[PDB]
RNA sequence: AAGAACCUUACCUGGUCUUGACAUCCACGGAAGUUUUCAGAGAUGAGAAUGUGCCUUCGGGAACCGUGAGACAGGUGCUGC
RNA sequence: CCGGCCGGGAACUCAAAGGAGACUGCCAGUGAUAAACUGGAGGAAGGUGGGGAUGACGUCAAGUCAUCAUGGCCCUUACGACCAGGGCUACACACGUGCUACAAUGGCGCAUACAAAGAGAAGCGACCUCGCGAGAGCAAGCGGACCUCAUAAAGUGCGUCGUAGUCCGGAUUGGAGUCUGCAACUCGACUCCAUGAAGUCGGAAUCGCUAGUAAUCGUGGAUCAGAAUGCCACGGUGAAUAC
C-alpha cells in the first residue's frame, strides 16, 4: 500500500497533467487555491452527473475548463441552462471570466473514476463488493482492456476486521513508464465506516 | 529592437509554440536572429514522504521551466502587429521588450 | 568480496622519475587530501637523506626498504574453538607495501619536533636499518618463531 | 544588549507607577508584565511581578534600574531536589 | 618586568610577555605595541630597560590584575546581593547566560556528584 | 481541524493588513535614527497603544487547507502533504519526481 | 595551420590551441610557470610530449574555465589528447598505449538522502 | 517540529462568553465603513466624531454589520487492534 | 581608457533541445559442438558503460483518530471559545546523535590565487561614506547567462611560533555594543574587550565506508521577522584495502 502512484512517475511521460497553466511565482499560489475551489465546487454539484476528470486550463488570465464526463447531458441540463450559471459561480472565484468546454467519454466504462463512483454507488446501496469487482472486470474484458487490477479494503460487508482483497486480470506493467495505464483511488462511504476502492486499469503498451 | 523572452514547463509543449511565433514573424517581414535555446532551470525540491516521522524517507521533485528568446531586429509594423494578440500559446508565458 | 579477484588501482608514478613504489608511499602519508605537501615533505625528506647517506635517494631508500623488508606474519585461522595465531610467508607484492606502511607506524610513534624531522630521524635510522621498522620486524619474529612450530 | 534606543516600558505600567508616585506608596501593585525595566522613580515600591502561578511582591531598590521586572520573579521552581545521599 | 604581581616572563614574545598579567589578552598587548612602537618579535629580556619603564605607565593607562579583580568579585556580590536570577545561578555554581543544565554545561557545573 | 485557530489566524491576516504596511512607518523610520527626539516616545507609546496582533512577525503562516503551522510551503501556501497530493493527482504542472 | 583540441575535466572546460615554430606556452596570458607549472604534477601535462619532441616544435595558448586546480590541469591534459587530432593515429598508437586519451569522466556523485556524503550512515546504535 | 522569544499551543495560572471564534436557517434593526478618546494587564467595556455606497420592485431589495430564538456549530476529547 | 572594454565573428567553449554512439556487435580461446564466460582489439566508454528514480507475494493484528477524512463513543453554560502572563528551553543523573579540540604532515602573520550549484521584488540590495567590529547612512542595478547575496576555503609562497596544557584549543564567565522583532529577563543570534575550562588521540565494547568512495575543505539553499553544529543540495582537494 505504500507502492508509487502510476500516474505520478509518469506525469512527464503518457500522463499530461490536469491543470496545464504557467503562472508567476506571486500569483501561482491564489491560482492552485481557486483551481482547488473550483475542483471542489464542480465536484459536489457535479458529483451524481459522474463527471469523469476536469481539465483546468488558464489563457490570459481566465480560465477554460475542459470537462471529461460520463453522461454530458445530465451535466449541461436543459440546452445548456446549468453551463451558464456554472460559469458565473466559478467565474467569481476564477479571477474572470470562465470559458467551459463539454466533452464526452465514448467508453465509460473504462475510465478509472466512473468505475470506482459506480462501485461506490453499488457499495452505499448494500450490494456485495464480490459481484461488483467481478461486473467491472467483465466490462473491462469485454471492452478489450489489455490489463486491469481492481482493490478494495476496509469493513467488507460489516466484518468487525479490516481487510483488502483484489483481483487482477492481463497485463500489468506498472514498472514499463512507456505502458499506458489510468489509474484512481477513490472512497467509499459505508455505515460501517469507509471503504477505499483502488482501480488500475491497463489501455495499451503505449 | 525587441527582444522577446518567452518561457513554459515542458520543452515539447513549447516548441511548436516557437515554431508557430517565428513562422508568423517570417511570414509578417522576419527580420529574425534565431531563437537561443537558453539554460533551463531547475527547481529541486525534498519533501517529507510521511504524515507523521520517517525522517530518514524523503521524496525528491524538479520544476523545469524553458526559456527561449526570439529577438527581432525591425521595427516593422506587421512585425509589431503580429506580435501583438497573436501570441496565443496557453500555459507559455510571453514577455515582448524594446 | 565472496568472488571478484579484482585487481589494484593504478597509481600515478612519481614526477622527476618512474618510482611508482614510493608513489604509493605518497599515499600511504597523504591525510586530508593534501597530496602536494605530503609530496614535498617526501622530496624535502629524501633531499635531507641522500646527502647524508651519500647515495642516490632511490637506492639509499632501497637499501633501507630491504632491510625493515618483513619476512613473515601471523594471523588468525583454523580455529580450534580456543583460536591461536598462524604464521605464513608474506606475498611480495603485500612485503614492501606492509613494509611502508611499517615505517609510515614508526614515523607517527614517538615525537620530537617537525614532522620532517620524525621522517628524517625514521628514515636516518633505517639507513643503517637499527630503526623501529627493523624493531617491528625483529618483534613480528619474536611473534613467531616460537610460534613457528605450529603449521 | 538590547534596545539600542528607548528603553521599554509597557504604557499602563508607566502610568499606573506614575500615579502610584504621586499619591504616595499604599499597597503592591498587581502588575502582569515581566517585558518592562525598571526606571529610578519606581524605586521603594513593592509591586508585585507574575511569576506565571502568582504575583511575588519585590521591593524595588536604586541599585536595581537597568535591569527589567522578569527576573526578579523566577518562574520556574526547582527547590533542590532529592538529594539521596547514602 | 618586575611589575603586577610578579611579571617576569622570558623568552616570551612582547605580546604574549604582556597577556601574563590578568586582565590584558592578545589584541591589547597588540594596542600596547602600536601605541608604544614595539615589534611584535622582540624579546622581553633584549628590549630595552627604558622603553620598559614607558611600558609601566603606559600599561598602567588601562586597569589590569588586582583592581579588575576586586573589580569583578564586587560586581559578582553585587549580583548576589540583588538577589537577580543571575545572582542566583551564581551562588548555585550553574550556568548563567543560558546554557542547558540537562545535560551539557558541565564545566561550570563542576565534577559530576556521583 | 481547530477551525477557531484558522479564523483566529485569517482575523490576524486580514485586521494586520489593515493596520501596518500603512501606519507602520510610525516604528519602521521614525524608531529608526533621526531628528525627533520628543516625538519618537510618543511614537512608541501609540506602537504599544495598538494591539498585542496586527504584526507579521506573529504570523505562523498556517497551511491553507489543514491550517498545520508545520510543513508548510510558502511558493505554494499548502501543507507538504497536500501539494504532494496534489502533485501524484497532477495539479501542479512540471511537478514530477526528480531523478538525476 | 594553427591546431586545436577541447577536451572537459571534472565540470571544467579546457580549451587548447597548438602550432608549430614558437616552443613557449602560455595559459591565459599566464605563464606556464606562475598558474600552474610551479605547483606540483607541473610535468603530467607535459607527460605524453615526453614520449615525443616538444621543445622549440611546438607551442600553447590554453584557456580554461570551471574546476580546481587539479580539474583544470586534467582538462590541459585531455585538451593536449583532444589537440593531436591533426596527427590522429600516428600518435594516438602510442599515446592510447599509455592511455591519456580517455575521458576519465568521473564525476562526483549527489548527495543520498540520510547520507551524509552520499554514504556515511548517521552512526547507526544497536538499541 | 523545513527552524516553541510572543505567534505557534494542543499545556498551566488568572481574567473572560454560552446559538457561541467560524458555517448554514429565520425574525428584528442598522449601510458597511471611517477616524478619535477614556477605563481596563489585555481581550473586552463605555464612548465620541464620521459615513449612509451598490439596481430597481426605488413599499422592495442585495452586500456588509448588530441584537434574539432554537435546530445546530465546536472538540489537538477516547478508540490506528 | 590593456578590462571582450568596444567595433567585429559565430571561430571555439558554453548553452540547451533534437539525434548518433556500447549491442557480447567484432577477434581469439574456453565452454556439453549449448547458453555463457575469460582474454584482446578498436573504441570516449566493455560487459548492469557511471549514477538516480522505480519496493513483487506479502509479513510485522508495524506507526498515524494529533495532517486530512472516517464508524461509533464522550463533552456541548463546557471535554467549546477569547485574552494577559507563564511553560513547552525546568535539573542529584543515564542514554542516543552531531561539532570544536587535544596540535608543529600544525597554529598564527602578510601576500597570493583557483569553484560549482542556488536565491532575490512587502525582496536581493552594488559602489561610495562612517564604524577595529558586527552593522549604520545613502543607494545604482536586478524578476535576472547582465545586477545582488557573492571575496570560496583547504590550498600556494614566504615569515614566525621551537613541543609546552604551549602564539594549541576554545569552553565558561565578566564587561561594552549591533541588528531583528510589539517584545532578546525567562529564552535570539552576531560583534568587540577581557577570561583561557577540561582535554596529552580515548578502555571494555562499537560503527561507516571498495573511487571521484572514505578522509578533508568551504559554498548555497528551504524552514524564517529574527535565530542551525540539524536537514537538503553544491562543488574543491583527494587515499588505503580487498589474501
Amino acid at each position: 500500500g505504500q507502492k508509487v502512484h502510476p500516474n505520478g512517475i509518469r506525469l512527464g511521460i503518457v500522463k499530461p497533467w490536469n491543470s496545464t497553466w504557467f503562472a508567476n511565482t506571486k500569483e501561482f499560489a491564489d491560482n492552485l487555491d481557486s483551481d482547488f475551489k473550483v475542483r471542489q465546487y464542480l465536484t459536489k454539484e457535479l458529483a451524481k452527473a459522474s463527471v469523469s476528470r476536469i481539465v483546468i486550463e488558464r489563457p490570459a488570465k481566465s480560465i477554460r475548463v475542459t470537462i471529461h464526463t460520463a453522461r454530458p447531458g445530465i451535466v449541461i441540463g436543459k440546452k445548456g441552462e446549468d453551463v451558464e450559471k456554472l460559469r458565473k459561480v466559478v467565474a467569481d472565484i476564477a479571477g474572470v471570466p470562465a470559458q467551459i468546454n463539454i466533452a464526452e467519454v465514448r467508453k465509460p466504462e473504462l475510465d478509472a473514476k466512473l468505475v470506482a463512483d459506480s462501485i461506490t454507488s453499488q457499495l452505499e446501496r448494500r450490494v456485495m463488493f464480490r459481484r461488483a469487482m467481478k461486473r467491472a472486470v467483465q466490462n473491462a474484458m469485454r471492452l478489450g482492456a489489455k490489463g486491469i487490477k481492481v482493490e478494495v479494503s476496509g469493513r467488507l460487508g460489516g466484518a468487525e476486521i479490516a481487510r483488502t482483497e483484489w483481483y487482477r486480470e492481463g497485463r500489468v506493467p506498472l514498472h514499463t513508464l512507456r505502458a499506458d495505464i489510468d489509474y484512481n483511488t477513490s472512497e467509499a462511504h459505508t455505515t460501517y465506516g469507509v471503504i477505499g476502492v483502488k482501480v488500475w486499469i491497463f489501455k495499451g503498451e503505449i | 529592437r525587441i527582444r522577446i523572452r518567452l518561457k513554459a514547463f515542458d520543452h515539447r509543449l513549447i516548441d511548436q509554440a516557437t515554431a508557430e511565433i517565428v513562422e508568423t514573424a517570417k511570414r509578417t517581414g522576419a527580420q529574425v536572429r534565431g531563437p537561443i535555446p537558453l539554460p533551463t532551470r531547475k527547481e529541486r525540491f525534498t519533501v517529507l514522504i510521511s504524515p507523521h516521522v520517517n525522517k530518514d524517507a524523503r521524496d525528491q521533485y524538479e520544476i523545469r521551466t524553458h526559456l527561449r528568446l526570439v529577438d527581432i531586429v525591425e521595427p516593422t509594423e506587421k512585425t509589431v502587429d503580429a506580435l501583438m494578440r497573436l501570441d496565443l500559446a496557453a500555459g507559455v508565458d510571453v514577455q515582448i521588450s524594446l | 568480496p565472496r568472488r571478484r579477484v579484482i585487481g589494484q588501482r593504478k597509481i600515478l608514478p612519481d614526477p622527476k622519475f618512474g618510482s611508482e613504489l614510493l608513489a604509493k608511499f605518497v599515499n600511504i602519508l597523504m591525510v586530508d587530501g593534501k597530496k602536494s605537501t605530503a609530496e614535498s615533505i617526501v622530496y624535502s625528506a629524501l633531499e635531507t637523506l641522500a646527502q647524508r647517506s651519500g647515495k642516490s635517494e632511490l637506492e639509499a631508500f632501497e637499501v633501507a626498504l630491504e632491510n625493515v623488508r618483513p619476512t613473515v606474519e601471523v594471523k588468525s585461522r583454523r580455529v580450534g574453538g580456543s583460536t591461536y595465531q598462524v604464521p605464513v610467508e608474506v606475498r611480495p607484492v603485500r612485503r614492501n607495501a606492509l613494509a611502508m606502511r611499517w615505517i609510515v607506524e614508526a614515523a607517527r610513534k614517538r615525537g620530537d619536533k617537525s614532522m620532517a624531522l620524525r621522517l628524517a630521524n625514521e628514515l636516518s635510522d633505517a639507513a643503517e636499518n637499527k630503526g623501529t621498522a627493523v624493531k617491528k620486524r625483529e618483534d613480528v619474529h619474536r611473534m613467531a618463531e616460537a610460534n613457528k612450530a605450529f603449521a | 544588549r538590547s534596545l539600542k534606543k528607548g528603553p521599554f516600558i509597557d504604557l499602563h505600567l508607566l502610568k499606573k507607577v506614575e500615579k502610584a508616585v504621586e499619591s504616595g506608596d499604599k499597597k503592591p501593585l498587581r502588575t502582569w508584565s515581566r517585558r518592562s525595566t525598571i526606571f529610578p522613580n519606581m524605586i521603594g515600591l513593592t509591586i508585585a511581578v507574575h511569576n506565571g502561578r502568582q504575583h511575588v511582591p519585590v521591593f524595588v531598590t536604586d541599585e536595581m534600574v537597568g535591569h527589567k521586572l522578569g527576573e526578579f520573579a523566577p518562574t520556574r521552581t526547582y527547590r533542590g531536589h532529592a538529594a539521596d545521599k547514602k | 618586568a618586575r611589575i603586577a604581581g610578579i611579571n617576569i616572563p622570558d623568552h616570551k614574545h612582547a605580546v604574549i610577555a604582556l597577556t601574563s598579567i590578568y586582565g590584558v589578552g592578545k589584541t591589547r598587548s597588540k594596542a600596547i605595541l602600536a601605541a608604544a612602537g614595539i615589534a611584535e618579535d622582540v624579546k622581553i629580556s633584549e628590549l630595552s630597560e627604558g622603553q620598559i619603564d614607558t611600558l609601566r605607565d603606559e600599561v598602567a593607562k588601562f586597569v589590569v590584575e588586582g583592581d579588575l579583580r576586586r573589580e569583578i568579585s564586587m560586581s559578582i556580590k553585587r549580583l548576589m546581593d540583588l538577589g537577580c536570577y543571575r545572582g542566583l545561578r551564581h551562588r548555585r555554581g550553574l550556568p548563567v547566560r543560558g546554557q542547558r543544565t540537562k545535560t551539557n554545561a558541565r564545566t561550570r557545573k563542576g565534577p559530576r556528584k556521583p | 481541524a481547530k477551525q477557531s485557530m484558522k479564523a483566529r489566524e485569517v482575523k490576524r491576516v486580514a485586521l494586520a493588513d489593515k493596520y501596518f504596511a500603512k501606519r507602520a512607518e510610525l516604528k519602521a523610520i521614525i524608531s529608526d535614527v533621526n531628528a525627533s527626539d520628543e516625538d519618537r516616545w510618543n511614537a512608541v507609546l501609540k506602537l504599544q497603544t495598538l494591539p498585542r496582533d496586527s504584526s507579521p512577525s506573529r504570523q505562523r503562516n498556517r497551511c491553507r487547507q489543514t491550517g498545520r503551522p508545520h510543513g508548510f510551503l510558502r511558493k505554494f501556501g499548502l501543507s507538504r502533504i497536500k501539494v504532494r497530493e496534489a502533485a501524484m493527482r497532477g495539479e501542479i504542472p512540471g511537478l514530477k519526481k526528480a531523478s538525476w | 595551420n594553427q591546431y586545436y583540441g577541447t577536451g572537459r575535466r571534472k565540470s571544467s572546460a579546457a580549451r587548447v590551441f597548438i602550432k608549430p615554430g614558437n616552443g613557449k606556452i602560455v595559459i591565459n596570458q599566464r605563464s606556464l610557470e606562475q598558474y600552474f607549472g610551479r605547483e606540483t604534477a607541473r610535468m603530467v601535462v607535459r607527460q605524453p610530449l615526453e614520449l615525443v619532441d616538444m621543445v622549440e616544435k611546438l607551442d600553447l595558448y590554453i584557456t580554461v574555465k570551471g574546476g580546481g586546480i587539479s580539474g583544470q590541469a586534467g582538462a590541459i591534459r585531455h585538451g593536449i589528447t583532444r589537440a593531436l587530432m591533426e596527427y590522429d593515429e600516428s600518435l594516438r598508437s602510442e599515446l592510447r598505449k599509455a592511455g591519456f586519451v580517455t575521458r576519465d569522466a568521473r564525476q562526483v556523485e549527489r548527495k543520498k538522502v540520510g547520507l551524509r556524503k552520499a554514504r556515511r550512515r548517521p552512526q547507526f546504535s544497536k538499541r
